[PDB]
């Protein structure tokens, strides 16, 4: 529906498309074991939330600094600094 | 340098010229014995530069020697290396064997600080401009061989940590190898 809003605020598109899991998941039927298809989905989710924060780290490895993380500036990229995004724990 | 340079220089010409020519080596018996102890040497010789590759790693400046060394290499024309030259190039296969690095153990990180091929941006840059050249080895095959083994080692390194700008490399590579026909 838009994207260039709701990527100064992407953080928001995370915490709804989890409540959109969870109500995926009310109809996921999946209680027995019967039910898989629908326990594959909440997976391809669980993969997409995890690789983009994957993205937000290597983006934090890809410093200019040359105190923080020497490692990918004019030092060695063959070993890379501590793969936090730095990110301060939002609630 | 001294090593090889040594070992191969002399064995070779010496006997060639002056042994095979003179034949002091005299009886069928006498000339056989040295004729062994000669190739004995270059044997041993040989030996020490694979033992060695396959505790120590080579170093920027040994490694390209032993590459100069091999881009002159006849395999006999009979169609075989001889014993010694069989194992000159197992010994630099190790050299570049990475498949140390496949192994899941705890010690990954140690045993990546002592591979000389490991922390030089160089190292690469420079073995995969010599194996690009379309100067061949006196073996085209070669140049196409190692060429292949180098580029396994790049497609993998793009797991290990982050390295994955030579993944590219590997295709055309691999076509040049398999069209030398290294098979």
């Amino acid at each position: 529906t838009a994207a260039d809003v709701y990527f100064r605020e992407v953080s928001q598109m995370e915490i709804i498309f989890e409540c959109l899991v969870d109500k995926e998941e009310a109809d996921l039927e999946s209680t027995s074991i019967d039910s898989v298809e629908w326990a594959n989905i909440v997976v391809n989710v669980n993969t997409i939330l995890k690789d983009m924060l994957h993205v937000a780290c290597q983006y934090r490895q890809s410093k200019n600094s040359l105190y923080k993380n020497e490692s990918g500036i004019q030092e060695p990229e063959h070993v890379p600094w501590t793969a936090s995004s730095g990110t301060a724990g939002i609630r | 340098n001294k090593i090889l340079t040594l070992i191969s220089q002399i064995d070779v010409n010496n006997e060639f010229d002056k042994l095979k020519k003179e034949r002091g080596l005299g009886n069928k018996k006498h000339r056989k014995e040295v004729s062994d102890l000669i190739k004995e040497c270059q044997q041993s010789l040989a030996h020490s530069l694979y033992s060695w590759s396959c505790q120590t790693p080579l170093n920027r400046e040994d490694t390209l020697l032993l590459i100069g060394y091999l881009e002159k290499v006849t395999v006999e024309g009979d169609g075989s290396l001889d014993k010694v030259n069989l194992t000159l190039l197992m010994s630099l296969l190790y050299c570049l064997d990475v498949g140390f690095l496949e192994q899941g153990t705890d010690d990954r990180e140690e045993l990546m600080k002592q591979a000389s091929m490991f922390m030089d941006r160089q190292y690469i840059a420079a073995i995969h401009n010599r194996l690009q050249n379309t100067q061949p080895w006196k073996s085209p095959g070669m140049q196409a061989t190692v060429r292949l083994a180098w580029a396994l080692a790049l497609r993998g390194i793009s797991q290990f940590s982050e390295v994955l700008e030579f993944s590219e490399a590997d295709e055309p590579m691999a076509e040049i190898a398999i069209g030398g026909n290294v098979f």
